[PDB]
């Protein structure tokens, strides 16, 4: 009864590896590194939509809420995923955005988002420090889909609530599996959700940053693909004004 | 378009 | 006292990601897929030498034994590593040799080593089935360095024996950590070493195959880089004649 | 050469 019920689906629908298409022969300029990150984002977003569609229960939400939750959570989802890829592939020494777009310190400085990169590297190192297992990683990630909503609620709020709880309960089955002592599960859950909450202020600093960059992007030779431009121009101001907020597991 | 992919 | 003693070093010296340099615009021919795998091998071998040098205790072996153990174990080491990369990056759906050289079923058929690929895919799926943690993976891998030697022994046999045991004992600290029940450690160790032993017959089928291919490689347009050619022409016949054999954890 | 890399 703490054998997982969505875990096999989570493994079968995990997206594969997406390349940025970055030409590594080129200078580490701000224009070149950001153009590739935005391109990598647009490509990842196609994967996130197809994954979210296949996620158990997601297609029960109102079609509009499907759209709102993908639009508000994509940043945290892709940040958390990259952290994990950074940890598995290079042991957190660098931000492994894609195999053809790996950020060392020099790229972190040239991207003009050095302190945000440092924060991502730290999140990446937690996977090592907390010994996050690959099963815990896939259930934690699905939780991040359900972790940011309008202050006023969605069309079918009570349904979103119910799905969120089912993902909290699945992460709990994955915890309780290889643990025998009654109290140990809630202690592991607490360390895991502290980790999920520290994704939220990173995703907020990256929202501010990409919004600020999109409205000046012509001035600095940074290319935003159309889907990304659209979601950021309309949706991100809602997150910046506090119309849309994260659901924290703990007071902050 | 987001909306076309969701479809 | 079951806090790991080489684990932090194992994390710090883990090699990063190595590309094959395969031109994916090209046909899945036997000549093109094998030329890239041999190229990927030569590149990986530079990483394996630098890793093995940095591994605690390895540089205490006679310099000649250093050479013999790298020369006999490289196949199992690179097979096991790929399995893990296949599991973390694509969930075992494909053999993730390098980011620019990923084998789907069609490449497995065109490489003329379809049954050996199936066996690697299976080993990859065990990382999922046995829920191998990333810490267990790095200590299991170091064990594979110490798992094939001449029947007659090496120059400093008793020293190799002592280092092997220290790596068995480190994998045991990583097991015993998050386990409270006395009997559970040896049961996990047993499942882990069964897994390490199933690397040995795969590495032997790939030794036969690459030896058979190297001596006809001019006939079939397959390029072997010089270091690889050298190790395979001289060393692999010693493994095929039974002068050099695996150390099995269990009777076979 | 293996040997040169080991050195
Ligand atoms: C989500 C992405 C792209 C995918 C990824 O691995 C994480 C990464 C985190 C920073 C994002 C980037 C997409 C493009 C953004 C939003 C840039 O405009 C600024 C910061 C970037
Ligand atoms: C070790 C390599 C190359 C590195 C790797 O990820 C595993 C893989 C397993 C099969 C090997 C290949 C190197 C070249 C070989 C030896 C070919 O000649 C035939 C099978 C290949
Ligand atoms: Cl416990
Ligand atoms: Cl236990
Ligand atoms: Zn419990
Ligand atoms: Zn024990």
């Amino acid at each position: 009864e703490c054998q997982p019920i969505f875990l096999n689906v989570l493994e079968a629908i995990e997206p594969g590896v997406v390349c940025a298409g970055h030409d590594n022969n080129q200078p580490d300029s701000f224009a070149a590194l950001l153009s590739s990150l935005n391109e990598l984002g647009e490509r990842q977003l196609v994967h996130v939509v197809k994954w979210a569609k296949a996620l158990p229960g997601f297609r029960n939400l109102h079609v509009d809420d499907q759209m709102a939750v993908i639009q508000y959570s994509w940043m945290g989802l892709m940040v958390f995923a990259m952290g994990w890829r950074s940890f598995t592939n290079v042991n957190s020494r660098m931000l492994y955005f894609a195999p053809d777009l790996v950020f060392n310190e020099y790229r972190m400085h040239k991207s003009r988002m050095y302190s945000q990169c440092v924060r991502m590297r730290h999140l990446s190192q937690e996977f090592g420090w907390l010994q996050i297992t690959p099963q815990e990683f896939l259930c934690m990630k699905a939780l991040l889909l359900f972790s940011i909503i309008p202050v006023d609620g969605l069309k079918n709020q009570k349904f979103f609530d119910e799905l969120r709880m089912n993902y909290i309960k699945e992460l709990d089955r994955i915890i309780a599996c290889k643990r025998k002592n009654p109290t140990s599960c809630s202690r592991r859950f607490y360390q895991l959700t502290k980790l999920l909450d520290s994704v939220q202020p990173i995703a907020r600093e990256l929202h501010q940053f990409t919004f600020d960059l999109l409205i000046k992007s012509h001035m600095v030779s940074v290319d935003f693909p159309e889907m990304m431009a659209e979601i950021i121009s309309v949706q991100v101001p809602k997150i910046l004004s506090g119309k849309v907020k994260p659901i924290y597991f703990h007071t902050q | 378009s987001l909306q076309f992919l969701l479809d």
